[PDB]
């Protein structure tokens, strides 16, 4: 009959959207002295 | 919704529940609304063994 | 329209401020707890895990009072010190806000949950209650 | 997970006049059920000299 | 319109006894004595 | 391998057998309540259920309590003489046995269950729990 | 991680049983004499 | 080893003055 | 760790009855 019974008899269709929400930040790297060491101290 | 077809079952339990019951009608179904049954009407010569 | 999902995840009561509740958990296959508060704690609130055996003259029947051993999870250190479970409502969780959780190993078939010992001044104002997830019968 | 048909349930029975009382009858279950597995997990060891 | 819905947490067994037709006696022997 | 069942169908106390309880079903979209007894009942008991509304001081607590309406579907013939949604747990259910229902259509942002007047002193010997669905937010 | 992680990124193998276990009775409708009929009151 | 997951129930609001540059006003 | 192995030394003898159907009596 009508919804009384159980909530396994109707299955949800799954769509396919994701939110994320979150933010990060700009980078200041390029702008940096960029540089390339090989041993640990230089 | 509700993947598992309903109205099939409730097809499928009406025959059923109707495929019963004039079965159990016709053997001791009592007069009015149900046909007279022969278990019921009682006009069958009766054999009944002895203790 | 909703649904009447009351059978297919069932919920009982297991501690309503003033007494623990046994709930079968043998014709289900998964359970867990729902935390919630009534008014705002004094400290961390620290509740024991117990589970029960069918009783040895009746079998629908909770017996006696065992308590969970507790099993680490490929990444634990704290390490309960007597290997033994419990639960730890932290300080400073408001009402109007639920926690969830649950022992990853079960055993028995009556689950139950009491305040520890130092902790049943604070722990009349939060309400445990289970909901079990599947029928096996 | 698979389904269990409980009961089918009786549908209103032979009225040769209407009384009406028996209407819609009752209908059965379905009942969804579930059930996991389980799994055996042993290990054991011997040195290298007692096994050569 | 709220229509419930009930199981049993525990079912019970069920027992029965399997009474079988006794061995033959029979409505008077020819041969007897009153 | 049990699951945290909790988060994803959390549940909560809606009438201890004492005092009843609002609980919010804002953040989710279905809901159904499992009954419970702890002892044998005498007669019939009936209960009442409640729709509450965000208050005009605080809209995070609940207002007054009003009565859900009572909706038919088809099958309905008794349609309880008030058009006010109510419960009935009949006799002869025995104290290892859960019931489920919920009211086909929610109103508001909270529910609440009281025992209707005359079965005020079987009630005290039942549990209602509700638990409910998918989180919108 | 897992086990504590809802219960809902685990979806259980749907098998196709469909367990009945109802008997009918038995059928006695053969044996009677049949005879088809028209507007009642024959 | 019960680990617990908390969220709220009922979102605040968040209100925010928008303060501007003030009006220009010469150091002398 | 002493790993202790034990065995009996003597078997004791056994005898079990051979015990079959008693004769049929009518429950009457």
């Amino acid at each position: 009959e009508a919804s009384t019974i159980g909530p396994a008899f109707f299955t949800p269709q799954v769509l396919a959207l994701e939110v994320d929400c979150n933010i990060e930040c700009a980078s200041l790297l390029d702008l940096y002295g960029q540089i390339e060491v090989s041993r640990s101290t230089f | 919704e509700a993947n598992y077809d309903f109205l099939s079952f409730m097809i499928g339990a009406a025959q059923r529940s109707h495929r019963i019951n004039r079965n159990q009608a016709l053997m001791i179904g009592k007069g009015v609304n149900e046909p007279k049954g022969w278990l019921t009407e009682n006009c069958f010569p009766v054999f009944q063994t002895l203790p | 329209m909703n649904f009447n999902v009351g059978v297919d995840f069932p919920s009982f009561i297991a501690w309503d401020g003033e007494e623990s509740f046994p709930v079968k958990v043998d014709g289900f296959n998964q359970f867990g707890f729902t935390f919630k508060t009534i008014a705002a704690l004094t400290a961390a609130t620290t509740f024991n895990i117990f589970y029960h055996e069918p009783s040895d003259a009746d079998p629908c029947v909770p017996g006696p009072a065992i308590r969970v051993p507790e099993v680490p999870f490929c990444d634990t250190v704290l390490l309960s010190e007597d290997g033994l479970a419990a639960v730890t409502l932290p300080e400073t969780v408001t009402p109007d806000s639920f926690c969830a959780g649950t022992v990853p190993c079960m055993n028995g078939q009556w689950i139950s949950i009491a305040p520890a010992t130092g902790s049943e001044t604070n722990a009349a104002n939060v309400q445990i209650t289970v909901t079990m997830k599947g029928a096996t019968r | 997970t698979y389904m269990k048909i409980a009961d089918y349930g009786q549908l209103g029975e032979y009225t040769c006049d209407a009384k009406c009382d028996a209407e819609f009858g009752e209908p059965g279950n379905i009942r969804h059920l579930e059930g996991k597995t389980y799994d055996y997990r042993g290990v054991f060891c011997f040195n290298r000299k007692n096994l050569q | 319109m709220v229509k419930l819905n009930c199981r049993p947490l525990c079912q019970a067994p069920t027992a029965s006894r399997l009474v079988s037709p006794p061995c033959f006696i029979c409505r008077g022997v020819a041969p007897s004595a009153p």
